[PDB]
């Protein structure tokens, strides 16, 4: 998922601009489905829920625009019990016996033969949470007679979720926006990022739910169990759960037990811009980093980011630079509507040519012992755009190549804290044989799918509706795309279908901002707004985002009885 | 305990 | 003492409910949901109430992805009764303000109506129209969808490993 | 698998004929490759061999002909050990400690981002074979500090398969044929049918490797957990491994130690007819039921016929009756390459007319509280001809229905072992609710795919080749087809497409027979010899078989040599 | 001595292969195979030899379904070193006639040869063969993979039970 | 010993 707030410094109007872009499920209950709920003096909001959720999860109103990306901070953590022994049901708790509580449940589950048999377990909750097998994390790791495991996720507890996002969708100003993130402080699993109307700067916060454990309890806390497995899960406490002084902590502003304090967790307002493509909170605005918050929220500088991190902040620097190639300087709703499915590979931008320089000549190889020809590679890639445009040639060459170099020493210029968007960087000419080896596979690969190595990119990447494959543009996060459109499916069956159940891609996206006249979104739902081939609402909004169509969504009560489609109906029925 | 019999999960959300 | 709601659609259909009170909003907007996703929407609920095997099969995985992911049925099932228990579902209800609990209320009264709809005839939701799984919900059962989704990052990563956890 | 051998009364000439239909895979290194060897001196023959065997498996000489099918007969055990105190990989034998062999293995490991590294187990064997994590089959079965559980497979120690083949690939006669098979009692884990030039009778065995226990043992040796899991794994010995007593039995004319003698192994030969659809022994031929062979082979008139064995051994008989449409009433080649592909459909055949008289009338349904229109379902059924052919129209809606209904309580008249095929029969009237459910699902399943109730078979089952959709025939054995065409994919994801990794179907099928002037072979690989979308052999043989064209396969000097296509070459280098 | 081998090719690419013994007679069917089947051939090599994951990645499955199913490469590795290991290659090889130990080593060399043929060049398995898992076999290799077909009843069943069974 | 966690493995060669 990306987001941006530009504030009024970046915009240069009299209100900022909110960019929201969850990367998410194209099928199931969890994807987004866009309406706008009106209640009389209660709330005018619009935006998506989860199919099954009552209100708006990310969207606007007449006051604030907001959205939301997963956060790196962990949400959970085990706790190793110390059983009583012969009675594995049982675990220690400063030397005091504690039982586990048993649930005994039946589920009926159909049979090949259509009767239905009972099927029953006893499971068990400690007081951390439920018990949880990880002889699948690893086989030491299993319920013993001397030890067990439990699991605890921070938002198990917290009942506060539904209601933040239902005062939200009736907030009046970004102040009030903030105001209740922090009372509330439930946000269970994602970043946030709000723009207002009056307001100068946007904001950032990774203000939620969130285990409270201090270094010195993970010093002396993780068990040596914890301590093997801690790096498969990183910065997840793998506590033990036999000592009381274990427990997760609670800061005199804590609102919820166990949870870190609403000061202890990150924030930032700024004039110009902020932003997140899922890395930690650290660079919410390059300028201004962020650093000192806990270690669950992730790392803030001993990591290189993303390839998606840093096209999304040099994407955001390069507009207010005036230096992407769209007229002036400012981050103005209408420039970054274009800008933001403009679909440029941050791998192809900063590598490619140091790739091609290094492996194209000669462009005859012998690669495992084999004659290879990268002439059409080389040259195909050479006259490519670094783009993932619906008519760009070439590119799902590029992916299929990237993809596959491995990472270990191809730089020369090692991440740098001081330069996170342009470190590493720096080709190594020692990794020519390894990128030859690359290069011979994913020629292969796009020869096996049928495809041409120049063919244009929206004949690889469609989404078919009324038996048309209607060209998309954009791609995966691992290849430095921003604009994400990510099939699941291989080349080799049938291209990039989005058709099945494609990886996180662009979703419900909106660009809103709050000129004097009242609150302006422009929308997509990428997949259209209905499951059912039948209905005119499964592939409408999917042929306007092939086509680069944004909608502008009616808000005012004009603007929806003025709509060139309107119809209007009423559900009456007694309570 | 063999560092080498473990399997990491999907840590991920939406990943 | 009765729902009613305005329900206004515009390009592309996205409807814009509109209504005088939470319980009626919640209405309108469990009808849209289930006008548009029917078949997505009821196989979910067997999914968050932990009847899917009743239907579908204890070995066959989930139908769709999400922050779940796609175990098996069986687990899946036991996943969801272990861990949004009536109990779970008691503690959330008690907690929320009286508003949400009348729009979640209207939320399940509104998906039922369309459910009744679907029902009795109409060349929407074919794929799934006629299935045993097409059935009312209580506005509890809207509470275990809500509160699954606060359990993205932590339990519902492990909710095979949550339903398979028994002592030697 | 399907085969038949019919001896001289069938055929009504001086030698029998060999129907050979494996169904199996179409891609992957077990799938079939034909060819012919001809070894100066030493053999002549044609068939095919997995990728990678270097003899025939299945096919043909001057002299003989066989195929093989997958046999009902286990041939392999678990054996629960007894552990030593103390020593969890040693394992006690009427109390003596035995040490488990271990073996460290390192394998070398390709990580996500491409770096190699090693991955070292410590393994076991014990006397009975490999040591087998049992808990996936159930958790109670975990290896412990008491109990260790081993698999037995008696082809792990049965090094004489690849010669026997061999042999079979040299023989000059059906008598010798059976001999090399009793000699070597060494097939592995399929049924055998032959037919031999100048013999009146086809041959059909099970004889080959099997475990060898005894009744008593059976009561005696099986532990606890083996009663247990003993639903899960029919027939299969589990047994306890600290008791010599238990040990698998060698009969004085046992070829291998722990294996069924070859005078206890079933076998049956007919002038008329001998077939096997991958049921057990019992009805090589109906007319001669074999019983009382060890239980490990399978029932032999306590259960069910599939309705596949069904469908083949009606097709044997209407075929001798001359009641099945075809010419005369001898199984000729011809005919009998005819009849295979014919594509009738057991379960439309006897029970589609019960089914339709029992819910159609009205056709106006309430299903699930759901008003549901059959009337089109119910006059396209009505009208379909009970077949898989190309043309056949409504047979995927039959497919989509049949598959789904219950089979519990579905049938009035059981099973009765003096009537097996045509027993079970009687569609119940109290099913009509559940049949009306499974109707509405599979009206809505072909709804969802795009194609008519009533479209013609061809265009929903195909193979696709040079971007051609070839129509083909057949179906899957649950539905009662003998000609087996199954495809993996869902009706809804475009069809039954061949093109992935079908269903154990159709590949390798040759009808043989053994004129004056020497054997005869017509002959099918489906999928085409070549797995390389290049090749002009990736998709010759798939149009021929959609075409229902069978190849006559060139086998004398004069016949290869003056083959319309025939190229020769010389490969030769030192060693 | 020289392997020498006639290969004519009829209809359908079908091909009959003439030699004046058995080791020729293996060494032009190996070609064969090889010729117009080389990518799934140089896959399973690596599968009878426990080679996957280096190449392609321990938790990757295997690609073609057989009689072995398709678990991880690193449980299949595991698998085919411990079940068919070097003594067991041994007594299946002590078990055999002279003739066959002949053929198959004729039938390793004609693989090689056609290996040796597609790495130098050609219009023909462009999908693999330029890749590192294409490469020559040994006589034991193809060995292991006659002892592996053995093997469907029993052991091919329980590959990643087998690959993953230790003590406590 | 639970049958209620008994997985059923493939036997069936094919
Ligand atoms: O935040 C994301 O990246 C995905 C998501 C965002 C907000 C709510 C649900 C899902
Ligand atoms: O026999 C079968 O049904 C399948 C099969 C494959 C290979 C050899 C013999 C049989």
């Amino acid at each position: 998922s990306n987001m941006y707030g530009f504030g009024t410094a970046a915009t240069g109007e009299g209100s900022g601009v909110l960019f929201g872009n969850p990367h998410w499920y194209w099928k199931g209950p969890d994807r987004f489905y866009q309406a706008q709920l009106t209640i009389d003096g209660e709330a005018n909001v619009s935006g998506v829920s989860f199919l099954g959720l009552p209100v708006i999860q990310i969207g606007f109103n007449d006051s604030v625009a907001w959205s939301h990306t997963v956060s790196t901070a962990r949400r959970f953590g085990f706790f190793q019990l110390s059983l009583v022994q012969g009675e594995p049901t049982s675990y220690l708790r400063d030397g005091v016996p504690v039982k586990m509580k048993p649930a005994t449940i039946t589920v009926p589950s159909r049979n090949a033969d259509g009767s239905v048999s009972d099927v029953t377990r006893t499971l068990y909750h400690s007081e951390f949470g439920p018990l949880v097998n990880l002889a699948g994390l690893n086989p030491a790791l299993a319920w013993s007679q001397g030890t067990a495991f439990a699991i605890r996720d921070i938002n198990g507890e917290n009942f506060r979720t539904l209601r933040t996002w239902m005062r939200w969708n009736q907030a009046k100003s970004l102040d009030e926006f903030i105001a209740i993130q922090k009372e509330e402080a439930s946000i269970p699993w994602v970043n946030t990022v709000a723009v207002g109307r009056g307001s100068a700067k946007a904001w950032y916060a990774d203000i939620g739910a969130v285990p409270n454990v201090s270094p010195a309890q993970t010093a002396a806390c993780t068990t040596p169990f914890g301590m093997a497995v801690g790096q498969a899960l990183p910065n997840v406490p793998f506590f033990d759960g036999s000592r009381s002084e274990c427990d997760w902590l609670t800061d005199a502003d804590s609102v919820q037990k166990g949870a870190v304090g609403v000061s202890r967790m990150p924030s930032l307002q700024r004039d110009d811009y902020v932003g997140n493509m899922n890395d930690s909170y650290w660079l919410a605005n390059v300028h201004a980093p962020l650093t000192g918050y806990p270690a669950i929220f992730g790392p803030a500088g001993t990591s290189a980011q993303t390839l998606r991190t840093r096209m999304g902040h040099t994407m955001a620097l390069e507009r207010l630079a005036g230096t992407d190639g769209y007229a002036g300087n400012k981050a103005t709703s209408a420039v970054v509507r274009e800008m933001v499915l403009g679909s440029r590979v941050f791998s192809a931008e900063r590598f490619k040519d140091e790739v091609l320089d290094l492996i194209c000549t000669p462009a005859q190889w012998t690669v495992n012992g084999a004659a290879v020809d990268a002439a059409q590679a080389c040259a195909v890639l050479a006259a490519w755009d670094n783009r993932g445009r619906k008519d760009s040639r070439g590119s799902h060459l590029w992916d299929e190549f990237w993809s596959r170099v491995p990472t270990a020493s191809l730089f020369t210029v090692p991440f740098s804290a001081a330069d996170p968007l342009n470190t590493p960087r720096g080709i190594n000419a020692a990794a020519a044989d390894a990128l030859r080896q690359a290069m011979a596979t994913a020629i292969a690969r796009v020869g096996q799918s049928g495809y041409a190595l120049d063919a244009p990119r929206g004949e690889v990447l469609y989404a078919t509706r009324g038996g048309t494959r209607l060209p998309l543009y954009g791609g995966c996060g691992a290849m430095g795309y921003f604009t994400i459109t990510c099939s699941e499916n291989d080349i080799t069956q049938g291209g990039y279908s989005m058709d099945g159940q494609p990886n996180a891609s662009n979703s419900y996206m909106q660009v809103v901002s709050f000129p004097a006249s009242g609150v302006q979104a422009h929308t997509f739902l990428t997949f259209s707004l209905s499951d059912d081939p039948a209905s005119p609402h499964h592939g409408d909004y999917t042929k306007a985002y092939s086509a680069g169509q944004w909608l502008r969504v009616p808000f005012t009560e004009a603007e929806i009885t003025g709509n060139a489609d309107y119809r209007t109906a009423t559900v009456k029925e007694l309570e | 305990f063999e560092p080498g019999r473990t399997r990491a999960p999907s840590l991920q959300v939406g990943g | 003492s009765t729902y009613s709601a305005e329900i206004r659609r515009t390009t592309m259909g996205v409807p814009h409910i509109k209504a005088g009170n939470w319980g009626s909003a919640g209405y309108g907007f469990g009808y849209v949901q289930a006008q548009d996703n029917l078949c997505t929407m009821a196989d979910s609920f067997l999914t968050y109430r932990g009847e899917r095997s009743r239907h579908l099969g204890g070995s066959a995985q989930l139908v769709y992805n999400s922050t779940l992911g796609r175990p098996r049925n069986i687990d899946s099932d036991f996943f969801h009764r272990h861990v949004i228990s009536d109990e779970a579902v008691d503690r959330t209800m008690a907690a929320q303000p009286a508003k949400l609990l009348q729009m979640v209320e209207g939320f399940a009264a509104g998906y039922n109506r369309y459910v009744r709809e679907a029902k009795a005839g109409g060349s929407a939701h074919a794929a799934c129209r006629s299935e045993a799984w097409v059935q009312p919900i209580t506005a509890r059962d809207v509470w275990r969808r809500i509160y699954a989704a606060n359990l993205a990052g932590g339990y519902s990563n492990f909710a095979e490993a949550i339903a398979n956890a028994q002592p030697p």
